[PDB]
This record gives C-alpha cells, structure tokens and sequence, in this order.
C-alpha cells in the first residue's frame, strides 16, 4: 500500500510540474496580440 | 569444525530463511562467498523451533528484487524528466525580463 | 480611439482595457470589472510576470479592434496625455507629467498602432521614466526604470 501510494503520488507531482512548466512557457504567448507560436510548442502542448 | 586434506571439496549444512541465500562462510581465516536460490518447503508444521534467525528490515527481499529497481528507477526517471522541464523552464524565465 | 474601456471597484474608474489585434487585455493590477458586460464576462488569463489580464475578442467587434505594431524607432509616440519621447530603448515624459490613477492608457505611435501601454512611473532628475510592458513581436517583455511606482 505504502509502496503503490508513493508512486502514484511521484506520478502526481511529475504530472503537476509538466502543467506548471507547459502553463509558464504558454504564457507569454498568450498575451502576445500576434497569433505566433513556433509548430515546435505547438507539438508540445 | 570439518576435517581438511590437499586438493578436495567439502560439504556444509546451512539453514536461512532468506529467499535467495547469499553470504559468505569462513575457513581457515579464508572467506567464500555462497549464493542460491531458495525454495519453500512443502511440510507446513513442524515440531522443533526454527534453527536459523527471523528476517528482518535491512536483509530482506529476493534476488527477483529487480522488479523493485526497475520500478523505481522508472518512476525516478519520470520525476527527474519532469523535474529537468521545470528547472530548464525556471531558468527561462529567471533569465528573461 | 475605441481602446477605452471602465474599471470599477467603487464606483469610480481605475483603469483602462483594450481592444488590439483579436484579443483584449487589461493590467491585472487595476481592481474591478469591465464596464461592457459582454467583456466583464469573458474567462480571462492572467500572469503577473507581466501584470496583465487578457481574453478573446467576440466576433461581432472585428471593427472595433485596433491594429498593433512591434516595430518601435526612436523618437515621439502620442497617447491620451500628450506625447512620450520614446528614446536610448526606453518611454520617458517630464517630471510631474504622469499622475498615479491614468494606468492602463495605451501609447501609440503617429499612425495609431498601439506599441505599450504604462503602469507606473519614476522621476530621476527633470524627466520621468515610464515602467510600461511592450512586446517584441515573439513575447511580452516588461521595461522597468529601475524601479516605479504604480498608478
């Protein structure tokens, strides 16, 4: 049990730093009025 | 104590409770180190006490541990990609102004 | 011309939103609410890196939308508070031009595009540097002089 919960908690936070990551790299092109993002991020998000 | 004479083999008995037994027995001052594998016994109840020690914490598990390693290290390999993304991510946007 | 939009927390207005290109924005430091309620209701991103609020234009303004611009020479922009020597990379007006309340006010350049829009201000000596985000055609970017005070 105690093995189970800590990896699905690892997989957790691995997954909540990918959305903090993908969310500060979206967001300056957001915010950007011309509509440019390079296909590469695009692939990624 | 076993008798000992030129070039020859000799035969010890060992009891463990350890799925794969590996350790190392002492002759002479000279050290072997032994390793097996360990299967259970088929007779469930016995009338005399167990002549080796219980297993504890720090020796335990089998040789068939590796499902333990590859398991973590998958998920630490999982954590250590995400961890990478945020740190190169971070630095981006510490660097930037 | 048409990127003046109503703030209010107390009733008053605090500051100005926009609408450039095919999104609205807003700095994200102006407390309140739109006064276009079509706009107020929008669900609105929000960074504070860069102190801003922004959303997606509804179809039906595609004539009140302005056009933008991230080319910026050197030399005098125009906005609602007379004109801005933009110069050394850098928006600067004379001390006391600027009063704290007027953020949000884009700044445009002589054909109307609109190329910054202030936060706040900080008078060294006889000239005032203006704290202002700008955006290099790929990000948002934020120009700071040295520190300002908000409006």
């Amino acid at each position: 049990s105690v093995a189970s919960f800590v990896l699905l908690s690892m997989v957790g936070v691995a997954v909540g730093m990918c959305m903090c990551a993908r969310r500060r790299c979206i967001t300056p092109y957001e915010l950007t009025p011309g509509a440019t993002v390079p296909f590469l991020l695009s692939l990624i998000c | 104590e076993i008798e000992v004479e030129g070039n020859s083999q000799l035969q010890i008995s060992f009891s463990t409770a350890l799925a794969s037994a590996e350790f190392r027995v002492q002759v002479c001052s000279t050290q072997v180190h032994c390793a097996a594998e360990c299967h259970p016994p088929k007779d469930h109840i016995v009338n005399y006490p167990a002549s080796h020690t219980t297993l504890g914490v720090q020796d335990i598990s089998a040789t068939a541990m590796s499902w333990v390693q590859k398991i973590t290290g998958g998920v630490g390999l999982v954590v250590a990609v995400a961890a990478l993304i945020l740190i190169v991510v971070l630095c981006v946007s510490f660097s930037r102004h | 011309n048409d990127c003046i939009f109503e703030v209010k927390h107390e009733g008053k207005v605090t500051g100005y939103a926009c609408l450039v290109g095919d999104k609205v924005m807003k700095p994200a430091h102006v407390k309140g609410t739109i006064d276009n309620a079509d706009l107020a209701k929008l669900a609105f991103k929000r960074s504070s890196k860069y102190d801003l609020e922004c959303a997606q234009i509804p179809v039906h303004m595609k004539s009140d939308a302005s056009k933008f611009t991230h080319e910026k020479p050197e030399g005098y922009y125009n906005w609602h508070h007379g004109a801005v020597q933009y110069s050394g990379g850098r928006f600067t007006i004379p001390t006391g031009a600027g009063k704290p309340g007027d953020s949000g006010r884009p700044i445009f350049d002589n054909k109307g595009r609109v190329v910054a829009i202030v936060l706040g201000g900080a008078n060294e000596g006889a000239r005032t540097a203006l704290s202002v985000v700008t955006w290099n055609k790929d990000i948002v970017t934020k120009i700071t002089p040295e520190g300002a005070e908000e409006w």
